[PDB]
This record gives C-alpha cells, structure tokens and sequence, in this order.
C-alpha cells in the first residue's frame, strides 16, 4: 500500500483507538458538519444535530469501515468496493468532502490521542486517508 | 470575518491560552513532515531528512514564530484580513511563488496543532470558528493571485 | 490576472469563431464525464449514466449553451468580472452549493474543448490567454465565499 | 483506479500517438511553461523559448515514461519507481504542477487528435495522468 513505516504507525494509531473508534468516527462526522455545513446536504434525512444516534452508529460504520480498511490495506480498492460503488455512484460525492472528513479525523485523533499524534503518524495517517479517499473515488463514472 | 460574536469571543478566548513560543514551529514543522514538497521553500534552513530532524530545528521553530504572529495579527483583525496580509500576499505570491493551495494546508495543520494542544477543549464548534478563520487568511494571503 | 492588448485581441478573435451552440455542450458534457461527481447538481437532467447518454442530453447540451453565454458576456467585461458574475456567484454558492474547486475544473475542460475544435490554432500563446480568463472567471465565480 | 475500460481507452489514445510523443510531450511542456509561468523555476537552467532544444529532448523524457506506465498499468507504483524518488526527494515538485502539466499534456492531445479525444477517453486519460502523478509525488520524505 504505502511505506511499511506508514502501515507501522497507522496500525499503531488505531492501536489505541479500540472501542473508542466508534465514538471518534462520529466526532469526526460531527466536526465535519459543523465546520463545513455544505457537507450536510448529503444527509438531508438525518438529525444532523448534536447527540443524534444516527451520527453515532454512522461514525461507528465509518470507523469500522476504516479499521476494516486498515486490515485489507494493500488491496483497499478491493475490500472497499461496495463503498466505491456507494459514494461515487449512488451518492456522487465531491472529493473535497473526502479531504474535509480526513482532516476532521486527524483533529479528533489529535484531540484524544496526543502522545500518539506524532508528526510522523500525522503524515502516515493523512496519507492513508488520502488513499481510502481515492478508492471511494477511483470508480465514479 | 463573518463569524457570530459567540464564535468571535470563543476564538480570542482559546487563542489567549496559546504558547506563542511553540505552536507555530509545531505547525510549520508539521507542514513539512506531512506535506514534504513544501520543504522545497526552506532549503535555506537545514536538516529536514527525518521528522525529529525537521521538528528539532530552531529556524523552523523560529519561523513558525513569525508565521503565528501573522495569525495572531489576523485574528485581531478579522474585518480587514485582505489588508492585514497585503505585503505577505505579495511576498508569498509575486516574489516567492508559493502555490496558494499550501496556504490552506498550513491553515489546517495549525488547526491540528491547536487541537493537539487543547484536547477536548478544542470543541467541534470552536474548530468551526477557527476553520472560518484559517480559510479567511489563506484566502487573503493568495489575493495577489486573484 | 490582468489582460494585455495582444491577448485581449487574440482571445476576442478566436472566440469570434466559437459556435456558441456547441462548445457549452462539449465543455459541460465533459465535466460530467471527466468529473462524475459534478453529476450531483444535475440529477434532474434525467439520465447521465454513460459518456454517450450525457454527451447526447438535450438538457446537458442545453445548459452548456447558457453556461457559455455566461462566459461570452463575461469576456466582454474583462475589467469587472466581479460585477458580471456577482449574481451567479450567490446562486452557485448560497443556492447550488458547488464547491469552488469545480470552477477551476470547468474552465480547464473548456480550454480542452477550444483546443479540440481549433487544433493547431489554439496555440500556446492563445491558451496562455484563455487560461487567464477561465482563471479570473472561476475566481470571480467563487467570490461569494472567501 | 481507471477501471478496465479506462485501461482499454488509454491504450486506444496511446495507439495513435506512436512515435509522435516527442513533439506532443514537448508541446505540453512548451504550453505549460507559457500558461502558468511560476512553473518555470523547476527549470532555471533550461532554455524554454518556443521551439527550443532542451524542451524537445525533455519531451521524449516524459513521453517514453508514459508508455512505460501505460504498458505497465497494473504495476504502477513499482514500474515507475525510478521517477518517484527524483520528483519527490530531489525535485520536491509541488503536486499542483503535476495538475498543470497534466492539463497541458491534455490540451496537446486534443489539438493533435480530434477523433481520439472523446469524453470517454478524456476521463480515462485524465485519470491516467492523475494516477501517474500520485505515484510521482507519494514518496516524499
Ligand atoms: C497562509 C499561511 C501563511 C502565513 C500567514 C505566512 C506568513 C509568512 C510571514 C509573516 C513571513 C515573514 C517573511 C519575512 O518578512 O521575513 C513568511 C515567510 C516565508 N514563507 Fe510563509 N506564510 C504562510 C504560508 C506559507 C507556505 C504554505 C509556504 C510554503 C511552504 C511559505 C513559505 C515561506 C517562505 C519560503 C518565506 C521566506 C523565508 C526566508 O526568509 O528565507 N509560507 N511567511
Ligand atoms: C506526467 C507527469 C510527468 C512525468 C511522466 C515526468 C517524467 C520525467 C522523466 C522521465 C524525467 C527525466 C529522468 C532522467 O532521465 O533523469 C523527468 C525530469 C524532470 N522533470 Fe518530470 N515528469 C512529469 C511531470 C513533471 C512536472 C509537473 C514537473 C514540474 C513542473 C517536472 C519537472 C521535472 C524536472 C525539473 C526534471 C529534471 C530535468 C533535468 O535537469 O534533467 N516533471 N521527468
Ligand atoms: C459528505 C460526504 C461523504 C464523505 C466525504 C464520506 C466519506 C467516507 C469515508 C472516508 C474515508 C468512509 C470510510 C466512509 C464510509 C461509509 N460511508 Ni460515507 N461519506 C460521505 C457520505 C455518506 C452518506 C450520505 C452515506 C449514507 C447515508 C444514509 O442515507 O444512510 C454514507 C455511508 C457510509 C457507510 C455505510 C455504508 C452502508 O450503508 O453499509 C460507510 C461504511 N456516507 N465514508
Ligand atoms: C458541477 C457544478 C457546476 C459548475 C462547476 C458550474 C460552473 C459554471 C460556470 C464556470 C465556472 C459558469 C460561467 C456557470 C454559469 C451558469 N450556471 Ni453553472 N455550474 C455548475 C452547476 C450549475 C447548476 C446545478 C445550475 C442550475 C441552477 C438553478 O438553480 O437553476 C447552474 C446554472 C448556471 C447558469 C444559469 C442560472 C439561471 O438560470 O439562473 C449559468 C449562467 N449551474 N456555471
């Protein structure tokens, strides 16, 4: 996929995430709706407000999706297909929203895991999302 | 500038508790590790082959110190960002030729830097405040391109 | 971000040969094909499921007519693109929610279309020029943000 | 990225390029340098005045390269290894420029190949050079 040093750290970043992963994912989502309102017109059917459980389960979905995307790293396009097909095709999502969510994810990870937020994991983590971002983007049509 | 006062008060607020001696080197240093190409503008500075390398450096930190000032300066002047960064908009564009896209990246690294320093205190709404800000600055810093 | 005579004359000249009933369609149609996601602001155009379906969409082909009219007229007001696109900026921004990035994209697509129709006549100096227009125009069209 | 069809299309477009890739690649450079000048610095020791020498030669440089990558579609990170190191560590080329040259390269194909440059090839082609650009700037350290 990318630098074993990159998989080293990315493995170790979600190594302290654990059971929180569901919650971290939803914060990112929440962070993404508040700082970039436009992203809200992709979920015009959710209570996009605070505490909504919809965001909660949803964040879990994205987090697992990611954990899952961490596992099948060297073949993400493969293990993320049903998604490539869902955001690219079903929902048509502008990639600028992927860069936005990825950024909100680093902020959440930064706010909760200071000791693990080393510039090196920051670079490693950010690339991983650049990629995951692409796969859910390397199939539109 | 278009920030509710609630956000305006929230910003300066958090802003005050910032270690103006460390945050900028933190930001600019991170900019280089995360987005390497950006190093092509700081060859004058030295060892930047490894993270600790890049991070340790006193120039990188010395500089971020100058950068942050420009930010503080910006925060203190949300209704006049365009004016506040004028010569910078020229320095970075006309003279240096920095692609304006790196203004936004630094802006978001700064946000990660703050988040890292205030943990849970850097709340989703506060972040929202700052994004309007860092966008406001990257955007006026690239004006001499417009 | 400013236009000289040599240019002004070159850009006007070549546009004189632009069939305002075929370029938009091509430009807009290519946007939808090249950058799929742009298809989201056009789901009420029925089908755009394949390159052909999109390229032969009286809706698609229609809209690009007015999109290029938009250009053609804004090309008359090179000194106040900010005025000329004022009302469209609010629309795509506050109303449509089109990320300003797709504005840089629609312009490079256009430039690609001018080269595909005028081949060798769309010479580098010719492109250098048209590039500044699409640049100001995309910029002008992203004004109600910043 | 670039679905199978895209693989198919890229080759269609290539086919008709043949040995032409020397003027074409050179014309992209030529064009890029003119339309976006900042880009001039990566070449401060280059004479890039219309028709120029170094420009034409370097033109072959970039061309041969894309044939290697196209004929090597599935093997892109490795098949293109030599380059990454050069453009990332040594050159540290701001990724925006791979967006600038890629565009010009495209202007050129469409100016010399009116029948090949269709909306399907286009998309497939841009995705190509995007995928080549990613693998050209991912290695940075
Ligand atoms: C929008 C956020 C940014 C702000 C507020 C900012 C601000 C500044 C300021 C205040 C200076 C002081 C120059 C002087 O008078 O000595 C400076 C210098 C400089 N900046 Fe930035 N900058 C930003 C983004 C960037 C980016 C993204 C780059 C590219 C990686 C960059 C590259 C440079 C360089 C190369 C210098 C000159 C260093 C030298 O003296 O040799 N800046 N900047
Ligand atoms: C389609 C994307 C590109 C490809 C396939 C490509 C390919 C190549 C190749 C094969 C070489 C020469 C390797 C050697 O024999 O030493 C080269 C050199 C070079 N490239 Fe690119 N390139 C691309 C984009 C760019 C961009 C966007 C820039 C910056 C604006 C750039 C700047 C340079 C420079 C400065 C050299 C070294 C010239 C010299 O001093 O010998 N390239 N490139
Ligand atoms: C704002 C745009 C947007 C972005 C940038 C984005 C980015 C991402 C990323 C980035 C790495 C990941 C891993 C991801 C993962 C997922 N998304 Ni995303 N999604 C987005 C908008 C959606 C929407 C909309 C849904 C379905 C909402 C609904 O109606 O239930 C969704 C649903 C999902 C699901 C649930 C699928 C299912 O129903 O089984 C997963 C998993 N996603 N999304
Ligand atoms: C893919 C996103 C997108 C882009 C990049 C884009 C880029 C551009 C550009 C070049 C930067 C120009 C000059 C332009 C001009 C126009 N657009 Ni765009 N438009 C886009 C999506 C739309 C949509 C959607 C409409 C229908 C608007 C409405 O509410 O009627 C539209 C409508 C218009 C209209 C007609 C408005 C009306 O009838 O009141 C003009 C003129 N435009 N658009």
């Amino acid at each position: 996929v990318l630098s074993p040093a990159d998989k080293t750290n990315v493995k170790a970043a979600w190594g302290k995430v654990g059971a929180h992963a569901g919650e971290y994912g939803a914060e990112a989502l929440e962070r993404m709706f508040l700082s970039f309102p436009t992203t809200k017109t992709y979920f015009p059917h959710f209570d996009l407000s605070h505490g909504s459980a919809q965001v909660k389960g949803h964040g879990k979905k994205v987090a697992d999706a990611l954990t899952n995307a961490v596992a099948h790293v060297d073949d993400m396009p493969n293990a993320l297909s049903a998604l490539s097909d869902l955001h690219a095709h079903k929902l048509r999502v502008d990639p600028v929203n992927f860069k936005l969510l990825s950024h909100c994810l680093l902020v959440t990870l930064a706010a909760h895991l200071p000791a693990e937020f080393t510039p090196a994991v920051h670079a490693s983590l950010d690339k991983f999302l650049a990629s995951v971002s692409t796969v859910l983007t390397s199939k539109y049509r | 500038v278009h920030l509710t006062p609630e956000e305006k008060s929230a910003v300066t607020a958090l802003w005050g508790k910032v270690n103006v001696d460390e945050v900028g080197g933190e930001a600019l240093g991170r900019l280089l590790v995360v987005y390497p190409w950006t190093q092509r503008f700081f060859e004058s500075f030295g060892d930047l082959s490894t993270p600790d390398a890049v991070m340790g450096n006193p120039k990188v930190k010395a500089h971020g110190k100058k950068v942050l000032g420009a930010f503080s300066d910006g925060l203190a002047h949300l209704d006049n960002l365009k004016g506040t960064f004028a010569t910078l908009s020229e320095l970075h564009c006309d003279k240096l030729h920095v692609d304006p896209e790196n203004f936004r990246l630094l802006g978001n690294v700064l946000v990660c830097v703050l988040a890292h320093h205030f943990g849970k205190e850097f709340t989703p709404p506060v972040q929202a405040a700052y994004q309007k800000v860092v966008a406001g600055v990257a955007n006026a810093l690239a004006h001499k391109y417009h």
